[PDB]
RNA sequence: CACGGGAAACAGCAGUGAUAAAAAUUAAGCCAUGAACGAAAGUUUGACUAAGUUAUAUUAAUUAGAGUUGGUAAAUCUCGUGCCAGCCACCGCGGUCAUACGAUUAACCCAAAUUAAUAGAUCCACGGCGUAAAGAGUGUUUAAGAAAAAAAAUCACAAUAGAGUUAAAUUAUAACUAAGCUGUAAAAAGCCCUAGUUAAAAUAAAAUAACCCACGAAAGUGACUCUAAUAAUCCUGACACACGAUAGCUAGGACCCAAACUGGGAUUAGAUACCCCACUAUGCCUAGCCCUAAACCCAAAUAGUUACAUAACAAAACUAUUCGCCAGAGUACUACUCGCAACUGCCUAAAACUCAAAGGACUUGGCGGUGCUUCACAUCCACCUAGAGGAGCCUGUUCUAUAAUCGAUAAACCCCGAUAGACCUUACCAACCCUUGCCAAUUCAGCCUAUAUACCGCCAUCUUCAGCAAACCCUAAAAAGGAACAAUAGUAAGCACAAUCAUAGCACAUAAAAACGUUAGGUCAAGGUGUAGCUUAUGGGUUGGAAAGAAAUGGGCUACA
């Protein structure tokens, strides 16, 4: 541009970040609803553990559990946190293994 | 090795330069009788861009007064009836006979045009060529 | 080669004149009603005003024209 | 806000409920500083001082654990799993030989910490706008700026608005004459109140000139005549002002011809299309709206330069003054707003969410119901001869059928593995038997078990196709390309082709030959083998069985004289 109208716009201003599914917070404690299960993206395919959850923002969101195997029934609380698995579309939520009513995987006996 | 780049430098360059960095073991003969006697322009590369806008050449066009009188006599007369003979390098032409005429009338001081023509033209019969002139 | 982008704008424009259609008398009735609620709160906007100033009814002879509401 | 009113106050230190991902002592002193008060000694002070608690951070040593090992990015081995279970920041991993999952071995890297999640720090354009995001359809002025050195305003041609006019067609309409006319790749339907000739108003549209390049701001303007007429002593400038192709709207008038729509006719599986015929809105005039175009010469206005200088392609590269624009792709010429004679509208123009690309130019292939040349020699058409497809048989497939093999199975399977099955062959089925069970030895023999998508061996196929390929060399960069013989960047060994050899003399023909690759083409059942499987059996023997024709079909034989 020039100087004028670089003087007219002032210099460029970094938008602030857009907020995320945790609301900007790292983790989040929420009930869980119901488990289930959701096939991943064409390319590669499984069928991956999920679970919908409440959040203590009163927000309602799908969330997914990491490891193999696990036990988790309506009414059980756990802790969810942030990171987006790539496979399931929609899924933007993670499960803390070893916390609350998430137990941390067991070593196979 | 050596350098292939042409585009570089000249000859010259490239090749001092490669044995002042030790590449290039044995100096070339035509080095030193290069250094001795350089050509007049260093013979780097150079890329012939098409010109543009309003640039124009330099190169001047060459004119003689002359020229102003032989274009009259040819105007007259057309070519004269002597031909030509581009090989004799002395050779003078009836135009150029005409040329000196009216070149000696000049220095008598007769500034009419006509007076100068024709009586070269006359000044010419006298020493016997024939001017058949045109319409 | 461009007109992998045209034909993608072509597509879209053609589907939703074709929705226009289709939509058309329900579309008519969404816009009628902005407009009768346009014409509400600028009449909102005028009382508002003659009432901030301390008068109590608008000032004599004051009609409020219907401009959104006009005929077509 | 606090007169009033809700109502009964830790946002003092500690504590506590609730709530949150978030967790310090219901502690000791006024001894020091500060503060208050005292004339003062001094008193008071949850300020504060000294302590308590906590890996939050540093440091010091007494302390070893966490993460990771496909690439980015330091570092891996053996098992298990088999597109499952699971993994990933991004690319991606997992389909039976997983360094990517899970565990083990080794390693790497941080270390009283280590990973993960979330917020920051950092990060966009003094860059760009022909083709990628972007020069806003046009001009004038306002505001605001630039003036930074030298000059200028001005003449063939189709600007614009009026009014007048008409050559070539075409048509109403008669007059003769003919039965047809129209229409297509070919027809049909239509019309015969039709067609040809001769006469002709209105309406509309403006051959040739134009191989010209003018006028207008742009949109636009090229039959003829006349009237009026093409701002600025010439910088840039809006959202203000005035215009703005086609289509479209309102009202009145026109209507030759064209024609969305619609109705007929073909076409087709269908044909709400392309092709044929009719006919309407509309194209025209007057008046008013509407304000959009691939309004694109996709290249802003005004002055300049041809210096530096090739991303690619294109219309060569750039300076100065400005203004308008552009911050991934979709979502989106959308949703909501404001304004507008617009009411299925124009204008202005988001977000959730989804993705890890989306784009631009090129390169070599391949392909093309693309064009131009040249061909086909049993070969496409034209053409010649004998056959197949119909019959009976013969023999093979497919099905169906059986307790009862396997393999081939477009070209490139189908009298094929087989130049060969009554027992044998033999791999199959059913009963039975035998377990260091062919051998010099062997916790070993043996396996026609699985995988031809692990393979060697043999081949098929493009193919009587002409190319493949090492070593170099060249190219304002190279993905790749590399010829011009009156020669312009190519040399090249090698393998193919070619030549020779064979068919007992030449010649010709035929045979043979035919690279690199293509089809994960064919074959673990020629034999051999990788990997994985069986071992008193998926191994070795004996005896006997393997039928069959609802049907479909290939190739042959013999015929129909
Ligand atoms: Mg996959
Ligand atoms: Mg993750
Ligand atoms: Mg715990
Ligand atoms: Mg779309
Ligand atoms: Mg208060
Ligand atoms: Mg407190
Ligand atoms: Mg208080
Ligand atoms: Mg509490
Ligand atoms: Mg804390
Ligand atoms: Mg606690
Ligand atoms: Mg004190
Ligand atoms: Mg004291
Ligand atoms: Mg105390
Ligand atoms: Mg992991
Ligand atoms: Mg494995
Ligand atoms: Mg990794
Ligand atoms: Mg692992
Ligand atoms: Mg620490
Ligand atoms: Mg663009
Ligand atoms: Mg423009
Ligand atoms: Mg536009
Ligand atoms: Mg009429
Ligand atoms: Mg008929
Ligand atoms: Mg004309
Ligand atoms: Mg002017
Ligand atoms: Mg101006
Ligand atoms: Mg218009
Ligand atoms: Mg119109
Ligand atoms: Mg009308
Ligand atoms: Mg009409
Ligand atoms: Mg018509
Ligand atoms: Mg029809
Ligand atoms: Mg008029
Ligand atoms: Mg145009
Ligand atoms: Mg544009
Ligand atoms: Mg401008
Ligand atoms: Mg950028
Ligand atoms: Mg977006
Ligand atoms: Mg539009
Ligand atoms: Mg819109
Ligand atoms: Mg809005
Ligand atoms: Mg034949
Ligand atoms: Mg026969
Ligand atoms: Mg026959
Ligand atoms: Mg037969
Ligand atoms: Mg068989
Ligand atoms: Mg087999
Ligand atoms: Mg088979
Ligand atoms: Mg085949
Ligand atoms: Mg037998
Ligand atoms: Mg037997
Ligand atoms: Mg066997
Ligand atoms: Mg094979
Ligand atoms: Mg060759
Ligand atoms: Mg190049
Ligand atoms: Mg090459
Ligand atoms: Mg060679
Ligand atoms: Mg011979
Ligand atoms: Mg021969
Ligand atoms: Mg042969
Ligand atoms: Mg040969
Ligand atoms: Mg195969
Ligand atoms: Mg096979
Ligand atoms: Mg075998
Ligand atoms: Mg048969
Ligand atoms: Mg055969």
């Amino acid at each position: 541009a020039t100087l004028n109208q670089m003087h007219r716009l002032g210099p460029p201003k970094h938008p602030p970040g857009k907020m995320g599914p945790t609301a900007g917070r790292p983790q989040l404690k929420g009930v869980v609803l119901r488990t289930f299960i959701r096939k991943p993206k064409k390319p590669n395919s499984a069928n991956r553990k999920c679970c919908r959850v409440r959040l203590s923002t009163g927000r309602e969101a799908v969330c997914f559990i990491p490891g193999e195997g696990h036990s988790l029934q309506e009414h059980h609380v756990v802790l969810v946190q942030g990171g987006r698995t790539q496979d399931l579309p929609g899924v933007k939520l993670t499960v803390v293994r070893g916390k609350y009513d998430c137990g941390h995987v067991q070593k196979k006996k | 090795a050596g350098s292939r780049l042409e585009t570089v430098g000249s000859i010259f360059s490239r090749t001092r330069d490669l044995i002042r960095a030790g590449v290039l073991k044995e100096k070339p003969l035509w080095l030193d009788i290069y250094n001795a006697f350089p050509p007049l322009r260093e013979p780097v590369f150079r890329r012939p861009r098409l010109r543009y806008g309003k640039a124009k050449a330099a190169v001047q066009d060459i004119f003689y007064h002359e020229d102003r009188i032989r274009a009259k006599f040819y105007s007259a007369y057309g070519s004269g009836p002597k031909a030509f003979d581009l090989f004799n390098p002395n050779f003078k032409s009836t135009c150029q006979r005409f040329v000196e005429k009216y070149i000696e009338l000049q220095r008598l001081g007769e500034t009419d045009e006509e007076k100068l023509f024709v009586e070269a033209g006359k000044a010419l019969l006298a020493e016997g060529v024939t001017l058949r002139r045109v319409g | 080669k461009n007109i992998l982008k045209i034909r993608r704008r072509k597509m879209n424009h053609h589907k939703y004149r074709k929705l226009v259609k289709r939509t058309r008398f329900l579309r008519r009735k969404v816009r009628e009603g902005r407009l009768r609620q346009k014409q509400v709160k600028f009449e909102r906007d005028l009382k508002r005003i003659w009432q901030k100033a301390g008068l109590k009814e608008a000032p004599a002879g004051w009609q409020t024209p219907k401009i959104y509401l006009k005929n077509q």
